């Protein structure tokens, strides 16, 4: 009931986005 | 004080650049430039066949493959002597070359059913879930069965368009153009670059036995799945074989002095940061020692590495009928010379701590350092809106100008037009509404208004400097 996927490379540019606004924000605030 | 501590300070400064620059001078010489240069004209330079003009510089076809590979790739690997095939009369081509293909399989994206009836396959882009594994076609050789990467000994590559394994269907070629031909004209007759087909290598090496320099050559052909052919290219010179003349071992010895002055220099620096100040990062010049001995114990590290490897070209030498593997050692060698030209760059910066003799100079060091903590704030207003405008670019210009095909390229281009380099004569064609509205923008804003601030600045910081320091002799 787990796996490890690893399938590609093509990263997915809105978790990255999410997660780098996300420690902006924090970091000026 | 100040002075009788510094002058041996200086001096093993001066030694240690003495060896850096003995050893600068000594891995690049001026016999690599030719060797290469003749090397790479004989396969990119002249044309497939006699009655075109396209090279392998500017392939546009599969189609032209197949006419380069039974070609101009023969006719400059195998020559005959006036067995063995040297290439220039002083080359020798060392082993076999060999061939290998990357392919994905049928069947490997999803189309809607709609329009199911004339779509009755599709070919995905290059993916490593995505490569075939199947024999295809007269399932007789290594070239029609697929082979792992750990039974190749090969790696990863780093193309133009993805990062490619070291898998897929590999041939190796024979020894004389007679066989050579007959195999590649067997590959071609049996349709062996297909329509999922994705990459194609070829690899081999030289010798050049007059001096001890080894060439290593692979040419890289990329195939997009939305059609269109790629080229590329690497010659790298290497050398395995150093311990023949004095100079060798000169330079061996240099190498030994030279680390001997790293360790040196990384045991006083602990020293210093242990059993004296703690927390001294606020100077700048001891940020650069830091910078300079891990860079240095990195290329070190990678040297200790790569030079204690080198098995491959043993085993070579038990049998020479095999093709030799020496990518990994031009890889390492290429990882190698990038760190060795940092290192010495900021080798050479270093030495700004050690003038300051006189008056100019050491008012000029004044300047200059007291300019820096507030030029940062602009420059960092100044990178804002710098890439507020490559990104701009790319999202509009992006698709359709190939200048502007990348953000880092366009970055390029916008430190090319402020050089003055770029004109906007294909802008217009690519856009007639946000076209000159940009290129306009761009050139009055950051070329008028935003570029002068630097000179304010620095004008205005240098000039209370000089007053201050002229005041100083009021006092006095
Ligand atoms: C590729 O796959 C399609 C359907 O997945 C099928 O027509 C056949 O196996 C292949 N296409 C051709 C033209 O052979
Ligand atoms: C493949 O093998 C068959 C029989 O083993 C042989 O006749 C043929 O020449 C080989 N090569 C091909 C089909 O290219
Ligand atoms: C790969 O490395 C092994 C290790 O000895 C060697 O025997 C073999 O010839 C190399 N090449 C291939 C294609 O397996």
């Amino acid at each position: 009931r787990f796996v490890f996927p690893e399938p590609t490379a093509d990263v997915n540019y809105i978790v990255m986005l999410t997660c780098a606004v996300c420690l902006v924000t924090y970091m000026v605030m | 004080k100040y002075l009788k501590s510094v002058l041996r300070e200086l001096v093993t400064y001066l030694l240690f650049l003495i060896v850096l620059c003995i050893l600068t001078y000594g891995m690049m010489s001026s016999n690599v430039y030719y060797y290469t240069r003749m090397m790479s004209q004989l396969f990119l330079d002249t044309p497939v066949s006699k009655t075109e003009k396209t090279n392998f510089k500017t392939l546009s076809s599969m189609e032209d493959f197949w006419k380069f590979t039974e070609g101009s790739l023969l006719d400059g690997l195998y020559w005959k002597m006036q067995n063995r095939s040297f290439i220039f009369y002083e080359n020798l081509l060392l082993g076999v070359p060999r061939i290998r293909q990357l392919r994905v399989r049928n069947g490997s994206c999803s189309i809607p059913q709609d329009l199911r009836d004339e779509i009755k396959e599709c070919y995905d882009v290059y993916s490593v879930s995505s490569e075939d594994r199947a024999p295809f076609g007269p399932r007789n050789g290594t070239a029609w069965i697929y082979t792992s990467e750990k039974d190749l000994n090969g790696s990863s590559h780093w193309g133009i368009i993805a990062t490619y394994s070291g898998a897929g269907y590999y041939l190796d070629l024979s020894r004389t153009r007679e066989e050579t031909a007959a195999q590649v004209a067997s590959l071609k007759k049996n349709v062996w670059l297909d329509r999922g087909t994705r990459a194609t290598f070829i690899d081999f090496s030289v010798y050049n036995a007059n001096i001890n320099l080894f060439c290593v050559v692979r040419l890289l052909v990329e195939f997009p799945a939305t059609g269109g052919v790629i080229p590329s290219w690497q010659f790298q010179p290497l050398k395995l074989i150093r311990y023949v003349t004095t100079f060798d071992f000169f330079l061996a010895a240099c190498e030994i002095i030279f680390c001997f002055f790293i360790f040196y220099y990384v045991v006083e620096e602990i020293l210093e940061i242990r059993i004296h100040k703690l927390h001294y990062f606020r100077s700048f010049w001891n940020c650069l020692d830091v910078v300079i001995v891990v860079l240095s114990v990195v290329a070190i590290g990678i040297n200790i590495y790569r030079t204690s490897n080198v098995e491959v070209l043993l085993q070579f030498l038990e049998d020479q009928n095999t093709f030799p593997n020496f990518e990994h050692l031009a890889y390492w060698q290429i990882q190698f010379n990038n760190i060795a030209a940092v290192t010495v760059f900021f080798v050479w910066i270093k030495l700004f701590k050690f003038i300051n003799f006189n008056r100019t100079m050491s008012q000029l060091s004044t300047t200059m350092s007291r300019c820096a903590k507030d030029l940062f704030g602009f420059a960092i207003m100044f990178f804002i809106i710098f890439l507020a405008y490559a990104q701009l670019a790319y999202l509009v210009f992006g698709t359709q100008v190939d200048d502007f095909s990348t953000f880092q390229e366009c970055i390029f281009t916008q430190f090319r037009i402020i050089l003055g380099d770029i004109n906007f004569a294909e802008i217009e064609e690519a856009n007639r509404v946000l076209g000159p509205i940009y290129f306009t923008t761009f050139v009055f804003f950051m070329f008028f208004i935003l570029l002068n601030m630097f000179l304010a600045i620095i004008n205005d910081t240098y000039s209370e400097v000089k007053s201050d320091l002229a005041q100083q002799k009021a006092e006095m």
